[PDB]
């Protein structure tokens, strides 16, 4: 019954094509609810889920100011990183940030995050105690020493333990009809003869929320992983998710095989047979 | 770091000919984030394609969903065409309604 | 609710 709020930002320099592009998105659990895109005409934080549209004009003004300020900060951080790594101004580089919080079933603070990656590799991350940093290479240690000196970690703690948790609590109530509900998977099995001697059984899970799911095969009631294929969970595009699991079986033995579906929206796991 | 996109092409709902649907191309696990994704109908670029807002996974690799409304038929062929710096030439993945 | 990010590297 835990929940999470995350903000994800991507800054990409593009020498010769203007200032770096900045895109930030916000999520509660597996639901996106806001975006900001430096290249868009709006220049506003924008809603991306119905239940955030309830927030008033002051919210959109304030959130817009905060995300714009972050965009300008990470533009400077891209410039600084180039200097720390002694890299040419001719190249394009990426600075990603993630921050946010986890809360338990009681809505109280569980964990906070505040972390960066440069060119796809960890740069610096706030540790779980919210007072120390993990610095990944000799450049990030310069930043770590500066941030230790300036008590940057303490400055983030009020947000991560307070404002972040408070916001997530409000969103969970305002959006409860999706965020505190589940869509169980719609399931079915298909059969594909692939040769005179083999057939493929494919077990489908469609339209489920949240994204966490487990699909497994058994043969005669024992786990079957040989000759299986399991696709990565993928978005349907409507807020829900899809997954399938397939197994190649000897023609005539289909009835020995069962597909097992575990999901939060299912009171009891499902067992499917051809 | 550079990572090559993983690609899945699929429909939003189980395909049935003559019924509106959405054609999806999900690209994930890639770095850097610049990427080109086209949806193809019978080899030709579909003009009104939208995509999700750029996001990423816990390992910092990016994912995007590209999508368009379509009505599948017995005849028409659909595919997703992806280019990325990691690739020597664009990658085409065909839609198969059973996957 | 966003956190204003003003700290430089």
């Amino acid at each position: 019954g835990s929940h999470s709020m995350r903000y994800f930002s991507t800054s990409v320099s593009r020498p010769g094509r203007g200032e770096p592009r900045f895109i930030a998105v916000g999520y509660v659990d597996d639901t996106q609810f806001v975006r900001f895109d430096s290249d868009a005409a709006s220049q506003r934080m924008e809603p991306r889920a119905p239940w955030i549209e309830q927030e008033g004009p002051e919210y959109w003004d304030e959130e817009t100011g905060k995300v714009k300020a972050h965009s300008q900060t990470d533009r400077e951080n891209l410039r600084i990183a180039l200097r720390y790594y002694n890299q040419s101004e001719a190249g394009s580089h990426t600075l990603q940030m993630m921050f946010g919080c986890d809360v338990g079933s009681d809505g109280r603070f569980l964990r906070g995050y505040h972390q960066y990656a440069y060119d796809g590799k960890d740069y610096i991350a706030l540790k779980e105690d919210l007072r120390s940093w993990t610095a990944a290479d000799m450049a990030a240690q310069i930043t770590k020493r500066k941030w230790e000196a300036a008590h940057v970690a303490e400055q983030q703690r009020a947000y991560l333990e307070g404002t972040c948790v408070d916001g997530l609590r409000r969103y969970l109530e305002n959006g409860k009809e999706t965020l505190q509900r589940t869509d169980p998977p719609k399931t079915h099995m298909t059969h594909h003869p692939i040769s005179d001697h083999e057939a493929t059984l494919r077990c489908w899970a469609l339209g489920f929320y949240p994204a966490e799911i487990t699909l497994t095969w058994q043969r005669d009631g024992e786990d079957q992983t040989q000759d299986t294929e399991l696709v990565e969970t993928r978005p349907a595009g409507d807020g829900t998710f899809q997954k399938w699991a397939a197994v190649v079986v000897p023609s005539g033995e289909e009835q020995r095989y069962t597909c097992h579906v575990q999901h939060e929206g299912l009171p009891k796991p499902l067992t499917l047979r051809w | 770091i550079q990572r090559t996109p993983k690609i899945q092409v699929y429909s939003r709902h189980p395909a049935e000919n003559g019924k509106s649907n959405f054609l999806n191309c999900y690209v994930s696990g890639f770095h850097p984030s610049d990427i080109e994704v086209d949806l193809l109908k019978n080899g030709e670029r579909i003009e009104k394609v939208e995509h999700s807002d750029l996001s990423f996974s816990k390992d910092w690799s990016f994912y995007l969903l590209y999508y368009t409304e379509f009505t599948p038929t017995e005849k028409d062929e659909y595919a997703c065409r992806v280019n990325h710096v990691t690739l020597s030439q664009p990658k085409i993945v065909k839609w198969d309604r059973d996957m | 609710q966003y956190n204003p990010i003003r700290t430089t590297f």
